[PDB]
């Protein structure tokens, strides 16, 4: 233990956070969208502490731990839903929305993040742009997203593709003035998934990076796996910089 | 599938609809109602016609989903309030005819005039302050040879119109239809009638009638005084000299009959005005009252979106205290205020039906409203009752902290509220009983008058001062009567009232007279009634009834308890007066 080293990528491209939460137009919950952030250094330090979030709530890792720990992708799922809908975004929850429009898997690992967009959603009369699926034969499974606009039907007569007794278009329309309450109000919804695989890590933190050190007994922190031991060149681990691949050795 | 699970498809569908429509509709309301223009007057035609139409084939929608099928008893309530034929099963001429007589009679009393004098407020203030028999006479005797005998034909092709239409509903008639509202069934344990309450209304009453009969009697010594020649010490009360166009209420009465005029009452009008209260503080005051209960706070908009001032000589608009919950998490009230002690109770008489509406909001659409008639306005009174005692006003801080409450203080108190609680239940009781009897036919069409009178001084022991004949129709110069009104929700309200009072005070450990209870600063109570409240119309107003006060059933028990020092001293000061009234006497 006579020297500490870290040893991250090189990376020094920003992620396009801002793309994300700061974008123009957001999308139909059922109907929502997935953007794919890699091959940068992800800061969530000042996302956390932006304080203009109602609700920042973390599955799976800890709201300070994963600014230092190095993800193979990150995806951000963004829509817009009611300020009472907001609960059924989280693991083993049911409801029209998470049946319907948008499913989490219990063993999620990630964050939630959503806040009030009453100022630029609602206007007087009503938005009726943002649409939710109201009728299906059946629920969504974790990660699934289904666009289809058949006309339901509800009793044994069939249908023939025009709606009428006992048949039902299913996508309906969100209604949002700014006279509503809380509950009824306009929020926006991102959810960060990140997703660990075999292959070699991409998105990381912003940690700076030592020197290495051979044949003595130090404290190595590769990747975001710890340990302590000698490094000797050839209970293996491989840094990301120099290709290397090293042994560990108990001193 | 089955008719169930396609039910509550429809029913999903129909919510999600309706609530948007609605909001829609209340918005146009609320924006003509704080603003009169002819622009306004269009656009709430314009919603409520496109509601109603709505409402109307979503109801024809529903029909068709056999009842007996679902057994879920709360998609039941919903589609039993969907599939209700109301008016429509009425042919096209005979509806047409109906809402011709209805709008014809509402016109005629709005515009009644006495050669001129309005009823509003020509002859109000003489009926009111007039001391003058001559006067009175002429004015009590002229509204109605106006306004009955122009009603009178109206009213005989009203009530078969509306019998039709009641037995075509398969009802017996429409005093059953009023009736229906005041039913439970599908329910064990739980069950009511419509004819049940034909039953516990007359239980209820003679129940009341020692305390009416010595008030009666008081009231009645106390007024010879004024009078001299005038009033028989065996006789009735003329009808013309009870304060009040119709003896509706006997408050106008409370100068002449004071018990102790020297000891004056409690007013702290003048405490608001010398501490510069200005119409906030009077409703940050109630929000603070009920949430020391235990009940949450008023919402974000409801201080930004509401109306609590006049809006001034610019804009114009019609301000009646209301509160209104125009849907989608909206709550607002509309109040012209000013710095008086009767704005100070309004406040919390419309914050109490503010946070009852808050409570049910979880409730589908058509399950968000009180159990029944009476419920609502209960609630809303109760705070009204605990908010003026005097311990309230102390801690406060309005009113002087070493106040001296004795005896005389108290009983004029009590008379002062049962010259207007006690002395109304009679003629509620009567004309309701008489609207029942004319709607099942029992009293013949030549024999309207006559029994309407003999029943008045049977019941409300009331004689006329000049004799009417059958082409006078009295009972219609009232505006309920000729703007089909249900009348039988300001009794059961009374009842209910003093029965959750008295179950609030047992919650919150008082001791002492009931008429001194404070509900302030008790959480146990606050919960007892919001486990009531919330539940909206999804559970039988029996069982909602039981979650406060313990009952299947109403009682008169509490009203009783709560006058007690003043029958006793009633009962004290009517040692030599006769107790009772002879129908035989008549003025003429
Ligand atoms: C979004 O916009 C705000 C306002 O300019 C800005 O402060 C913020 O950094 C932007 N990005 C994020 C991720 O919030
Ligand atoms: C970053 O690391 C890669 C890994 O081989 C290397 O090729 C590249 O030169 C490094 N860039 C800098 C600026 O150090
Ligand atoms: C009321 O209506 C008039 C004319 O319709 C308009 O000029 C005024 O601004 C309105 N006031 C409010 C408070 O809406
Ligand atoms: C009635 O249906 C509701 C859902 O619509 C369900 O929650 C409830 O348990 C059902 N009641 C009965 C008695 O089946
Ligand atoms: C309403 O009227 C229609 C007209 O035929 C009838 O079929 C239906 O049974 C009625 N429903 C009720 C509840 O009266
Ligand atoms: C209620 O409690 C407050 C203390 O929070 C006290 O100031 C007030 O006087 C109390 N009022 C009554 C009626 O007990
Ligand atoms: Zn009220």
């Amino acid at each position: 233990p006579t020297e500490s080293i870290v040893r991250f990528p090189n990376i020094t491209n920003l992620c396009p956070f801002g793309e994300v939460f700061n974008a123009t137009r957001f999308a139909s919950v059922y109907a929502w969208n997935r953007k794919r952030i890699s091959n940068c250094v992800a800061d969530y330090s000042v996302l956390y502490n932006s304080a203009s979030f109602s609700t920042f709530k973390c599955y799976g890792v800890s709201p300070t731990k994963l600014n230092d720990l190095c993800f193979t992708n990150v995806y951000a799922d963004s829509f817009v839903i009611r300020g009472d809908e907001v609960r059924q975004i989280a693991p083993g929850q049911t409801g029209k929305i998470a049946d319907y429009n948008y499913k989490l898997p219990d063993d999620f690992t990630g964050c939630v993040i959503a806040w009030n967009s009453n100022n630029l959603d609602s206007k007087v009369g009503g938005n009726y742009n943002y649409l939710f699926r109201l009728f299906r034969k059946s629920n969504l499974k974790p990660f699934e997203r289904d666009i289809s606009t058949e006309i339901y039907q509800a009793g044994s007569t069939p249908c023939n593709g025009v709606e009428g007794f006992n048949c039902y278009f299913p996508l309906q329309s969100y209604g949002f003035q700014p006279t509503n309450g809380v509950g009824y109000q306009p929020y926006r919804v991102v959810v960060l998934s990140f997703e660990l695989l075999h292959a070699p890590a991409t998105v990381c933190g912003p940690k700076k990076s030592t020197n290495l050190v051979k044949n003595k007994c130090v404290n190595f922190n590769f990747n975001g796996l710890t340990g302590t031991g000698v490094l000797t060149e050839s209970d293996a681990v491989r840094d990301p910089q120099t290709l290397e691949i090293l042994d560990i050795t108990p001193c | 599938s089955t008719i169930e699970e396609q039910a509550k498809t429809f029913l999903d569908k129909f919510n999600h609809e309706a609530e948007d429509l609605f909001y829609q509709s209340s918005l146009a309301s609320w924006n003509y109602n704080t603003n009169i223009t002819e622009e306004n007057v269009q656009n709430m035609n314009n919603a409520g016609d496109k509601w109603s139409a709505f409402l109307k084939e979503q109801s024809t929608l529903a029909q068709m989903y056999p009842l007996q099928e679902i057994q879920n008893l709360t998609v039941k309530l919903q589609l039993q309030a969907l599939q209700q034929n109301g008016s429509s099963v009425l042919s096209e001429d005979k509806s047409k005819r109906l809402n011709t007589i209805l709008n014809t009679m509402s016109t005629i009393y709005s515009t009644g005039k006495v050669c001129c004098l309005l009823l509003e407020p020509g002859l109000n203030e003489i009926m009111a302050n007039s001391l003058d028999y001559n006067e009175r006479l002429w004015a009590w005797e002229s509204w109605r040879s106006e306004v009955g005998k122009q009603l009178r034909p109206l009213y005989e092709e009203y009530v078969v119109l509306k019998n039709e239409m009641a037995r075509a509903n398969h009802y017996e008639d429409y005093g059953d239809y009023w009736r229906g509202d005041y039913e439970v069934n599908g329910v064990d344990g739980y069950d009511y009638s419509r004819g049940q309450l034909i039953e516990d209304v007359e239980h209820t009453f003679e129940e009341i009638k020692p305390l009416y009969e010595h008030l009666h009697a008081y009231v009645r010594a106390k007024l010879m005084n004024a009078y001299p020649s005038y009033i028989s010490p065996i006789g009735c009360l003329p009808a013309h000299l009870l304060g009040d166009m119709w003896g509706r209420f006997w408050t106008n009465l409370y100068s002449l009959t004071v018990p102790f005029g020297q000891k004056p009452n409690i007013d702290v009008t003048d405490a608001m005005v010398d501490q510069a209260w200005d119409a906030q503080r009077i409703f940050k005051e109630a929000e603070k009252f009920f949430v020391s209960v235990g009940l949450p706070n008023m919402t974000q908009g409801f201080w930004e979106n509401s109306m609590l001032t006049d809006p001034g000589n610019v804009q114009k608009a019609v301000c009646h205290p209301t509160a209104w919950d125009l849907g989608k998490g909206d709550f607002r009230i509309l109040m012209c205020t000013k710095v008086t002690m009767d704005d100070f109770l309004t406040a919390h008489h419309e914050m109490g039906h503010i946070q009852y509406d808050m409570a049910y909001a979880a409730q589908p659409f058509l399950l968000r409203n009180g159990a029944n008639e009476g419920f609502h306005e209960a609630v809303g009174e109760i705070m009204s009752l605990s908010a003026a005692t005097p311990k309230h006003l102390k801690s406060i801080g309005l009113l002087s902290p070493d106040f001296q409450e004795d005896n005389e203080t108290e009983i004029n108190f009590l008379l002062k509220q049962a010259l207007t609680i006690v002395g109304t239940l009679p003629f509620t009781y009567m004309l309701e009983k008489w609207r029942w009897m004319v709607f099942k036919g029992e009293i013949p069409k030549d024999q309207w008058m006559k029994k309407w009178w003999e029943m008045k001084r049977e019941i409300v022991g009331v004689v006329e001062p000049v004799p009417h004949d059958e082409t006078y129709c009295d009972p219609a110069s009232l505006f309920h009567v000729s703007n089909d009104y249900s009348f039988i929700r300001y009794y059961t309200r009374t009842l209910y009232q003093f029965q959750f009072q008295e179950a609030l005070c047992q919650a919150a450990k008082h001791e002492g007279p009931l008429h001194k209870c404070d509900i302030s600063n008790s959480t146990e109570a606050g919960q007892k009634l919001f486990n009531m409240l919330r539940l909206g119309k999804s559970e039988p107003w029996t069982l909602a009834l039981e979650n406060v006060v313990g009952a299947k059933n109403m009682n008169v028990r509490p009203l009783l308890n709560y006058f007690e020092p003043l029958f006793t001293w009633l009962k004290d000061q009517n040692k030599n007066s006769f107790v009772g009234w002879s129908t035989d006497w008549s003025p003429y």
